[PDB]
């Protein structure tokens, strides 16, 4: 049972960190969009 | 023979001539 | 060196008194802690140098 | 126990001498037309150590 | 014309930085895999010195023999991916040099 | 191949440790005191020789690291000195010659360029 | 510069195409011998066997830690002769167990 | 004579230092107290 | 050229403060 | 995306609080301390999950976050195309 | 001239620190050898304490 | 009884010598590990020297003027010496 | 009779081990001769380069071909050096095996010449070392067989390298003369 | 006869205990214990009875 | 003209030569010809 | 023409870098989970 | 042209001397309890070169 | 050479990297003092 719960925990950690970096990139794109919109 | 050692910094930096042959151009105009 | 001396001297306990006691467990754990803490200090010094 | 403390102090002095010699060779190797050559802020100052000869 | 060159250069900068992070992660991965081979080989070595009848071909013996071969296969796969990563980084550096020479002119 | 009840695989273990392409050894009962003496002697001599080998290796490694350090430092300093001295000789080629001179080892942008030393595309001599 | 590298600084060409100069690099050019010692238990694993006379064990003053008697530096204060204190080692049955004398 | 940019901007992550534990990499090759770990 | 020599001496003084 | 991240964080915390518990229950062989009698736990079960459901819950979470990553990637590339057309 | 004179000063300073280092290395190796000898003698005395039990 | 006490003395002597040799071998194992780690840092450090030499050699092919200054010869020789040093350090790592 | 049959079985592999290294030496000599040929070939191509550079589309192409020819000859020289080193290593492995075979053959041959009327036999004490061993006959045969197979593989690789040597030298020489013409 | 059977029985238990010690040390050998190492060719050595 | 090999002109034979490898593509080099026929 | 060649080279190199990055990460975690599972099973057989 | 030829010949001789030095120093460094030590078939043979002093 | 925007830009880049490494060094200085206390307390507890 320990081996099983460790495997699931590691997979969940990896997916959490991928979602985190994608969210950061999306926020960067949004801020760049707002800067370009305010420049005009 | 057997299972090789699983360490880097022994074969990671390749030899300089481990790359291919590329027949280079060199001088375009006359020296 | 104190722990190493205590380990070397306690081996010379006589024939029916070569017994794993609380002192042997505590002494081995102390030597292990000493070695681990030495390696940790060495690596932290390397980080400070960098 | 006394000899170990003597060895420790000798080792510390030897390490200081080693890296002092390294930085001194680096200081000697500098000359003109080098990238590190620039102006400094109070180079003449007397440091905190000031351990004379 | 020059604006597109600048934008492509900035994206090449981001890609070469992230490729450097990727190849550092690959190095940390292959460095860590050595300790499993440590444990498997030092498990296999001390079980050779069991007594006379106790030297038995248990399924742990076959499992520990399979351990070394699968860890070795993993290390070889990681080394091949390291070489591929170095080739991709090299191509990225060449594109960097070409775009810098284009921006100079 | 038969299973003698006092099983003695130690010699095969030593031969497999030395030459490892040996096949698995798979399937007159007691030693003499001279065997015990010779075993103790061989163990102590083997430990002494194995210690001496690595003690001999350590001093050569310690010399070699510092020798290579000094040699590569001198070579790199020579190269940057000569590139800046060409920069002084010049003062577009000037721009990239300064950018070549202001480039240390940590630097800002550095990458492998494999096969660059083979190409010599040169049309002019310094004189 | 060495004169072998100044030959490339001419418009004509009269140089050796091999960039490392033969008479400067201490390695042999295209040498085919490599003294390799395979690990055999209980024997002497020596390295840099190709140079033995001109490069001794010690050439400078380096602090190599935890060094045994037969590899100590040349001028070191040690025990030339020792108090006996152990004739007939019982483990190996040797009546003069071998004692190393320095130099 | 412009600078041609060689790195990304100062959007680098923060440099936080972590205690150099053994983890899985710095294991010694010999048990320090192993002659005293025998059966009695 | 005098300023380059001044800068060289300045780096020598600061390099020995470490 | 932030909602999906919060769900993943809750799953991480509830996984940690069970891994620690069962690891504590592992090193409880015999003759230990804090050892006290609890009769009547034969018939009391109180469980809420099955191992197949337990695994498929985490698989549901992983695949849901992968779906949201795919949507975010698509939005990013479409934004890049919009930038490149509107620059011209 | 004053740059060449500073060459000579830095070189002689380097030589002074170098020879400090060399003789301190001799002192350190001497201390290691003597520590080994005295530890061996203490071990022999301790094992001679065992021979007073029979 | 005399034979028994003789054999007990011999066995105790052998155990003491074994413990002494074991402690010395452990110390030397730790020292060799330190040496191996230092060789690893040396190779990692020389890799940067090779990288900066190659990136200096690359950018000088853009000169419109494209000269064989002996700085180029210095750079080519520098690449060769750094590569050779890396090969010797790799063989040293093998032997260690 | 059993010890004699062991002697015959050992002698067969001993003669095979002798013949293998006698075959490897003669290939190593020809590889050395081809390396010497490459040495003289790389030296001989500097003269045309000097002549062309003194004379300096056709001349630039000749300079092109000259530089490419010397770099190829350099790479090929190091190819030959590495193959020679591998051949020497395999010969030395077979050599150590043959030395072990020789002294075991001498020991068993001395073991054969024993009978009751002979002197120089004694009462040796019983020991476990008299029944200890590190191999079985099948493993003892296969350990030798692997060495012989690897040595034959290396010899075949060396002869392929020599054929490549002759082919590349012929093509480089004829291409350079064609461009010179 | 009873004594001989008991002796042949007792000499098996020492081997059982020795194997118990060896496999108890090997079972407790995780990553970074203190003394894992590298034994070249040990994955194919098999002296089994 | 940067390509991956030698590309000899007397006989079409691409000499691909990596580190400790070779691959000859063309007419086979069976023996040594003392008079090399230019084809 | 030349601008087109430069732009296509940059696009192909960046695409190769991105696909290698995501595949590298998946490979690293796949080998990590596999290695941990086989280690746990090997330490279970000894028990 | 003649000077280049003479340089090539002296270059070949220098390679020869360096290889002989390497081989003879390696031969000198061999002793007992060395791991490359074995018997050989006809080590007293003279090869096809066989140059005198 | 550089626009005064660019001439500003180079200097605030250098200042930013210098401040970031100052903060990293401050964190390392805190870390060493954090770990040495645990070192001493572990040694004292085990000797007792």
């Amino acid at each position: 049972r320990l081996s099983d719960i460790g495997f699931w925990k590691s997979e969940l950690n990896y997916e959490l960190e991928r979602l985190l970096n994608e969210n950061h990139s999306l926020d960067a794109i949004k801020r760049r969009l707002e800067c370009a919109a305010e420049e005009l | 023979p057997c299972v090789p050692r699983g360490t880097l910094e022994v074969d990671f930096p390749p030899p300089l001539y481990s790359d291919d042959y590329l027949s280079q151009e060199g001088p375009r105009w006359t020296p | 060196s104190i722990v190493t001396d205590n380990l070397q001297c306690r081996e010379r306990r006589q024939h029916p008194d070569l017994v794993r006691d609380c002192v042997e467990i505590e002494l081995l754990k102390e030597a292990e802690l000493i070695r681990n803490i030495q390696e940790l200090l060495k690596r932290t010094i390397k980080q400070a140098v960098s | 126990f006394l000899l170990q403390e003597a060895r420790q102090r000798l080792n510390s002095d030897h390490r200081g001498k080693m890296e002092t010699l390294d930085i001194d060779r680096g200081c000697l190797s500098l000359n003109l037309t080098s990238p590190n050559i620039s102006l400094k802020i109070n180079p003449t100052r007397v440091p905190n150590g000031s351990t004379s000869l | 014309a020059k604006n597109k060159i600048q934008t492509h250069l900035a994206k090449t900068l981001q890609e070469i930085f992230q490729t450097e992070m990727t190849i550092e992660s690959i190095k940390k991965a292959i460095v860590e895999k050595s300790a499993f081979l440590k444990v498997a080989q030092t498990r296999l070595d001390e079980r050779t010195r069991r007594p006379n009848i106790e030297l038995c071909r248990d399924m742990a013996q076959l499992r520990l023999v399979n351990e070394v071969y699968e860890v070795d296969d993993t290390i070889q796969t990681l080394q091949q991916r390291l070489r591929d990563a170095e080739d991709t980084l090299q191509s990225l550096a060449h594109t960097k040099a070409t775009l810098e020479h284009d921006l100079a002119v | 191949h038969s299973l003698s009840l006092p099983w003695r695989p130690s010699t095969y273990y030593k031969a497999a440790s030395n030459w490892p392409t040996l096949d698995p050894y798979c399937t007159f009962t007691r030693y003499t005191p001279d065997d015990w003496y010779r075993s103790n002697l061989t163990n102590f001599q083997e430990s002494n020789t194995s210690r001496h080998n690595s003690e001999r290796l350590r001093v050569d490694t310690s010399r070699l690291i510092q020798d290579k350090y000094q040699q590569t430092r001198k070579t790199q300093a020579d190269s940057t000195q000569n590139l800046g001295e060409r920069v002084n000789d010049i003062g577009s080629a000037y721009r990239i010659d300064d950018k070549c001179h202001h480039l240390r080892n940590t630097s800002d942008g550095v990458s492998y360029f494999h096969g660059v030393e083979r190409v010599d595309a040169t049309v002019s001599v310094p004189e | 510069l060495p004169s072998a590298y100044t030959q490339r600084l001419r418009e004509t060409a009269w140089y050796d195409p091999i960039i490392p100069a033969q008479y400067t690099d201490p390695s042999t050019r295209w040498g085919s011998v490599l003294w390799k010692d395979r690990p055999i238990r209980g024997k002497e694993f020596a390295i840099n066997r190709h140079r033995f006379g001109v490069e001794p064990l010690w050439r400078a003053s380096d602090y190599v830690r935890y060094l045994s008697a037969p590899q100590r530096p040349r001028y070191t204060a040690q025990n030339y002769r020792q108090w006996g204190l152990e004739p007939y080692c019982p483990a190996t049955n040797q009546r003069p167990p071998p004692v190393y004398t320095p130099s | 004579e412009p600078a041609p940019q060689t790195v990304p901007a100062c959007q680098l992550p923060r440099k936080l230092y972590d205690v150099a534990r053994n983890t899985g990499a710095h294991t010694s090759s010999g048990l320090a107290t192993s002659g005293f770990r025998t059966a009695k | 050229r005098k300023l380059q020599n001044l800068k060289l001496c300045h780096t020598r003084l600061e390099a020995r403060t470490y | 995306n932030r909602d999906a991240q919060h769900a993943l964080e809750r799953d991480l915390e509830d996984k940690n609080s069970a891994e620690f518990i069962d690891e504590k229950c592992l090193n409880l062989r015999n003759t230990s301390d804090c050892i006290s009698f609890f009769h009547g736990v034969e018939k009391i079960d109180g469980t809420i999950s099955v191992p197949e459901t337990w695994a498929k819950f985490s698989n549901d979470n992983i695949r849901h976050s992968q779906n949201m990553r795919a949507n975010s990637i698509r939005l990013r590339e479409e934004a890049q195309n919009l930038f490149d057309v509107l620059a011209d | 001239w004053d740059e060449h004179d500073n060459r000579t000063r830095l070189a002689e300073r380097i030589d002074t620190v170098s020879r400090w280092k060399e003789m301190l290395d001799k002192c350190l190796t001497d201390l290691d050898a003597e520590i080994d000898a005295l530890a061996q003698m203490k071990e022999s005395a301790e094992q001679n304490l065992q021979a007073k039990n029979l | 009884n005399l034979a028994f006490t003789n054999r007990i003395a011999e066995t105790a002597d052998a155990k003491n010598k074994i413990q002494t040799h074991l402690a010395k071998t452990l110390q030397e194992i730790f020292q060799t590990e330190m040496t191996i780690e230092s060789i690893k840092k040396a190779i990692v450090e020389k890799s940067a020297f090779l990288k900066v030499a190659q990136t200096r050699l690359d950018e000088r092919t853009r000169r419109p003027e494209l000269c064989r200054d002996m700085a180029q010869l210095r750079l080519v020789n520098e690449v060769y010496e750094v590569d050779d040093t890396i090969q010797t350090l790799q063989q040293r790592l093998r032997d260690a | 009779r059993k010890v004699g049959e062991r002697l015959q079985d050992m002698h067969g592999w001993k003669s095979e081990l002798q013949r293998q290294v006698e075959e490897l030496v003669s290939e190593t000599e020809l590889l050395l001769a081809q390396k010497q040929r490459l040495e003289r070939a790389l030296d001989a191509t500097a003269g045309p380069f000097s002549i062309v550079t003194d004379n300096l589309i056709e001349l630039l192409k000749e300079a092109e071909l000259i530089r490419n020819i010397q770099e190829l000859l350099k790479r090929t020289i190091k190819q030959a050096v590495s193959q020679i080193r591998l051949n020497w290593e395999h010969k030395e492995t077979c050599e150590m095996d043959w030395s072990d075979k020789v002294e075991a053959y001498n020991i068993d041959e001395a073991c054969c010449r024993y009978n009751n009327q002979s002197t120089d036999v004694q009462f040796y004490p019983h020991s476990a070392k008299f029944e200890e061993s590190a191999s079985t006959p099948e493993t003892w045969a296969k350990f030798t067989q692997e060495h012989l197979y690897r040595a034959e593989r290396e010899r075949l690789a060396s002869v392929n390298l020599r054929n490549l040597i002759d082919c590349i030298l012929q093509d480089t020489s004829e291409d350079l003369r064609l461009q010179c013409d | 006869a009873n004594r001989a059977a008991q002796h042949e029985l007792e000499k098996d238990l020492s081997d059982k205990q020795s194997a118990y010690r060896i496999d108890d040390k090997c079972h407790h050998l995780r990553n970074t214990s203190d003394g894992v190492s590298y034994f070249h060719g040990v994955e194919r050595v098999d002296a089994t009875v | 003209l940067p390509f991956q090999g030698y590309e000899s002109a007397c006989s079409g034979r691409h000499y691909c030569l990596r580190g400790m490898d070779y691959c000859v593509s063309g007419p086979p080099c069976t023996e040594r010809r003392l008079r090399p026929l230019c084809t």
